[PDB]
Formats: C-alpha cells, sequence, structure tokens
C-alpha cells in the first residue's frame, strides 16, 4: 500500500564538508553532490564511502563546483565501482575543468592527474540547462536557481510522482551578479536544505560592503596589507565587484599605483574568461551595466593578477586576495606567515571557515600559528582578524521565509554543524507548531551521516 | 616475508600490508591499514574488518589472520566507537 522513500549521507550531515547524500524511492537511487572535508586530506578528507554500493547509483548530480561538492566527484568516477551518469550545470562543468587537478592531488595524498584521464574524468559528465527537465530511466530532475555561486543550482527530482527539492548551497539576498534563489512553481514532498548559519542573523548588503570597504580603507592607509583568504573563484568576484567600484569612487586617494588590488591564484587567467563568457545567465542588474558602457564589468581597472609570488615586489600597502580560503596550504597560506606577525595588518576572512582549518583557527586570534613547511617552528601572530561575511548562505529569516514558501511536509536538514543545525530544527518545529497533529504537520529531521530516514508515501 | 590482501569496500583495487611471521593480529592489521593510508588519529572514523566469502566481521582483535588471506575494509563515521585504539 505505502513505500518507502530512503535518506542518508554519506558526509555532510551534521557537519559542513565532504557532502553526499543518497535518495531511492521505487528501485531508483539518486547521489547528491561528492565533496571533500577541507580539514583533511587523502581519503581521509572523503566521504563514507564504503557504507553504500556506489554501482547501485543512477544519475549523480552536482549542485555547484565548490570542494566541499565536487572535490570528490574524480575519485568517484576513476576509484569506485560508480557507473551512472553525472550532470552539472554549464557553468559548473566549465569551472570545475580547472579545479580538476587540484582537486584530484587533494584527494590523492596517500598518483597525479594526467591528460589521459582527461576523457573519463571530465568528457563524461553530461549539462543541463536551467528549468529544462531531464528524464534518465524515470527519473526527471530540472535545476533551478540558486544564487550562492555562479553555476550554482537547486535540483527538483521527481520519481513516480514523489517530488524532492535539494537546495544544496542557496542564497535569497540580491546579489551584485548572481540571480537569487527561486521557487520551483511545482510542490515538493521532501525538502533538503541547507542550515550553514543556524538560526543566526546577517546584515544586509549595504552594511556589509561599507563595513568591508571602510576596514580596507583604513588599515591600507595606516600602512598596513590586507589579506583576503578567498576560494579559487566564485565569491571573489562579487568582492572584486565591491573593490574595483570603490577604489574609483577614491580614486584621488588609492588610484593607479596607489595600494594595488591583487588576485593571487594560479586559476587567475581562466576563472576571468569563464565569467566574461557566462554573463548572460546572470542577474539583470550586472548584464544592464555590460549593455550600458558595452565593457565587460569583469575587466577591473584597480586589479592586477597574480599566479605566484616569485616575482611579487612586496613593498608597501596592498591588499591581496589569494586562494585557498580556508588557509590549508598554497598561496594565501604562505602570505598568512608572511604578513601576521606585524601587528597592524589585516587577515580579512569573508567566507565560511568550515571546522578544522586554519581560516578557523585564525579567527580565535592565537598567539602564534605553525608554519606549513614544518609544524614543530610556530611563527607570532601579531596582525588583525575580521570577519565580515560574503559567503552568500540564508541566514536565519532568509532560510525560513524560503522553508516556508516550499511548504514540504518533511524537512530534512544537512550542511550545518550540530549546534546550529539542531537550533535551526527547534525553531522550524516550534514555527510549524500549530500544523502538529493535524494533516499539514511538518516533520523535521536533522540525521548524522550514515543514519536513514524512511518517509512511507502513496 | 609475509602479506594481507585487503580492499576497502568502494574501492577497485587491492592493495597490501607486509609484514614477517604466520599472522597478524586484527589490532595490527587495523593499525597498519590506518597509518599506510594516512586515515588519522581515529577520532572521526571506525575501521571494520570483514570476510570477502562470508560477509561476516572480523570483531575481536586478538584474533590472528592468517599469511595470504584477503579482507574487506569499512570505513564508517565515529558514533569508545572510533578508532582511537589503534593510534594510540
Ligand atoms: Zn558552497
Ligand atoms: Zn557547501
Amino acid at each position: 500500500n505505502t513505500t518507502t522513500f530512503k535518506f542518508f549521507s554519506l558526509g555532510g550531515s551534521n557537519e559542513v564538508g565532504r557532502s553526499c547524500h543518497i535518495l531511492q524511492y521505487k528501485g531508483k537511487t539518486v547521489m547528491l553532490d561528492a565533496g571533500i572535508h577541507p580539514a583533511y586530506q587523502g581519503l581521509a578528507s572523503l566521504p563514507f564511502y564504503d557504507e553504500f554500493d556506489l554501482s547501485k547509483v543512477d544519475i549523480l548530480l552536482i549542485s555547484h563546483f565548490h570542494l566541499d561538492h565536487a572535490a570528490s566527484l574524480p575519485y568517484v568516477m576513476q576509484r569506485t565501482n560508480f557507473q551512472g551518469r553525472v550532470f552539472m550545470t554549464h557553468p559548473t562543468k566549465a569551472i570545475y575543468r580547472w579545479l580538476l587537478r587540484d582537486f584530484v592531488r587533494v584527494t590523492s595524498i596517500g598518483g597525479l592527474f594526467s591528460d589521459e584521464d582527461l576523457v573519463d574524468s571530465f568528457d563524461k559528465i553530461e549539462t543541463v540547462d536551467y528549468h529544462s527537465t531531464v528524464d534518465v530511466n524515470g527519473i526527471k530532475f530540472t535545476a533551478f536557481h540558486a544564487g550562492h555561486v555562479l553555476g550554482a543550482a537547486m535540483f527538483q527530482i521527481e520519481i513516480a510522482g514523489l517530488r524532492v527539492l535539494f537546495t544544496g548551497d542557496y542564497s535569497r539576498e540580491v546579489d551584485r551578479h548572481l540571480n537569487s534563489a527561486e521557487v520551483p512553481p511545482l510542490s515538493s514532498n521532501v525538502l533538503i536544505v541547507e542550515s550553514t548559519f543556524g538560526t543566526a542573523t546577517h546584515e544586509p548588503r549595504l552594511n556589509r560592503e561599507r563595513k568591508l570597504t571602510q576596514l580596507i580603507h583604513s588599515t591600507v592607509m595606516r600602512g598596513g596589507r590586507v589579506l583576503l583568504p578567498v576560494f579559487a573563484l566564485g565569491r571573489a568576484q562579487e568582492i572584486m565587484l565591491i573593490l574595483d567600484e570603490y577604489w574609483s569612487q577614491h580614486a584621488d586617494e588609492l588610484g593607479g599605483g596607489q595600494v594595488p588590488i591583487f588576485y593571487a591564484s594560479n586559476l587567475a587567467k581562466k576563472c576571468m574568461s569563464v565569467f566574461q563568457t557566462y554573463v548572460n545567465m546572470m542577474n539583470d542588474d550586472i548584464r544592464k551595466k555590460f549593455r550600458d558602457s558595452q565593457t565587460n564589468p569583469f575587466i577591473f581597472k584597480n586589479i592586477s593578477y597574480l599566479r605566484n609570488l616569485e616575482d611579487f615586489q612586496d613593498f608597501g600597502p596592498s591588499v591581496m586576495l589569494a586562494s585557498p580560503g580556508m588557509l590549508q596550504s598554497g598561496l594565501s597560506r604562505d602570505l598568512l606567515e608572511r604578513w601576521c606577525p606585524e601587528d597592524k595588518n589585516l587577515v580579512l576572512i569573508t567566507g565560511y571557515s568550515i571546522e578544522g582549518t586554519m581560516a578557523k583557527f585564525i579567527m580565535l586570534e592565537p598567539d602564534t600559528i605553525p608554519s606549513i613547511n614544518n609544524p614543530e617552528i610556530t611563527i607570532p601572530r601579531r596582525c588583525q582578524v575580521e570577519e565580515i561575511s560574503f559567503a552568500a548562505h540564508v541566514d536565519f529569516q532568509e532560510n525560513l521565509e524560503f522553508i516556508e514558501k516550499i511548504s514540504a511536509p518533511n524537512i530534512i536538514l544537512v550542511h550545518g554543524e550540530a549546534n546550529p543545525m539542531g537550533r535551526l530544527k527547534s525553531a522550524l518545529l516550534s514555527n510549524f507548531a500549530s500544523l502538529k497533529g493535524t494533516d499539514n504537520e511538518v516533520h523535521v529531521f536533522n540525521p548524522r551521516n550514515c543514519v536513514e530516514v524512511d518517509l512511507e508515501f502513496q | 616475508s609475509s602479506t594481507i590482501f585487503y580492499r576497502f569496500k568502494s574501492q577497485r583495487n587491492t592493495s597490501r600490508i607486509l609484514f614477517d611471521g604466520t599472522g597478524l593480529t586484527v589490532f595490527d592489521l587495523k593499525r597498519e591499514i590506518i597509518q599506510e593510508n594516512k586515515l588519522g588519529d581515529g577520532t572521526d572514523f571506525q575501521l571494520k574488518i570483514y570476510n570477502p566469502d562470508t560477509e561476516e566481521e572480523y570483531d575481536d582483535d586478538a584474533f590472528v589472520i592468517p599469511r595470504s588471506t584477503s579482507v574487506i575494509v569499512k570505513r564508517s563515521p565515529a558514533i569508545k566507537g572510533n578508532a582511537t585504539r589503534y593510534v594510540t
């Protein structure tokens, strides 16, 4: 009379990181995302794939290119018994192409990606357009706008009438270049939604931008250099839009070579050309100015590109947008160990720092940090540490409003630490206490990893 | 001089643990697998060893697995309920 809908995560439940969720219903199996945990390396960074037969997965959908959602895909497609089909949006695949080599190196610590594996690790990935339903052996799915970063999507899946909405990571506040998350025209029986910020509240965009610009403006005037740890691309372009506009608003003070802006990454050149070729997939505010001046708004006048530090003359104040975002390795870590001994330098965290990473540890203002090249030699940390969120996650009120607009009878929380997730659950159960006991009673689940949630339907 | 074949259940290839003698304890085999694959201090996972044919678990760390045996390995979330005892 009733069949069982089955949910369980291989990672990213009651935590942020190594996102991977499995759905089973009427003999079909869907995998949502395939990330790693930035606090670990090698196999230790992987979802708990040993707990599920990956050969049973029919389709694998990737919400966006961030490392905690896609960095486990090369491993899944090369080292496991996975044989299903993989889907992502066009900008996600175009960006994923250049994150591929760095994703492999993180999971292959315990070899290196070659051009031969480029066929199986990349060409096999299929792309979907937004709002265009794909049907694969009875599993229908549709990509909707999610905000967050370019190419990010929410997926509504339909299996024999049952509809499930996966938000991935999403935002609803109007971005400076991204379309905000949308409500699918059709209802959903199950909502899988992120819980990153829990019940916390964030300030409006105009307040965070002014707080960001005035903070950096005060730091560089006193002779301090600013380091902004960012992911290779995504949110870094939003910060560059804020700074390149602000720098020209005050070009008499910081124009030309006066305190130059640097976008330091070994993907700087290619990450930009992807952004300049997907403008038509962005919000109307950015395409108007793309149509107004007829010049690409992502061609920054007050920002220069830097690929390594081999020929980087560092004297005088300068603002440094460097990758990786968690300061776990790479360039941003090298400049962190180089600029933190000075007390009036600023390390400004703009994204969500995952538990166990150096970006999270530096916000506790330690006296010293261990050097990356050898751990048992410490470096004094005197620099100023601040945090202004541009992570493009919904806060409590934005999340609750979207959840209420979906109005699913079953909510499954993912992608949040245990404490903020558990507080979000209580608020949702309290907000829906009126319907408790009636036919529209809302059930909320906050499962841990590898814990099955079983739902009965028609 | 002796070897035990192991494979993570989600992985395609098989690896080896080299040692000396007739066999290894379930404890030492788990310890070697953790260290060889840099799995961590054991607070983030559990490690369980299984028989590939009967699918029964080697649930006793004192059992000596004879040389040339093959086993299936599963790394699961931590619930002592973890793998720290195979690291300390
Ligand atoms: Zn994300
Ligand atoms: Zn995420």
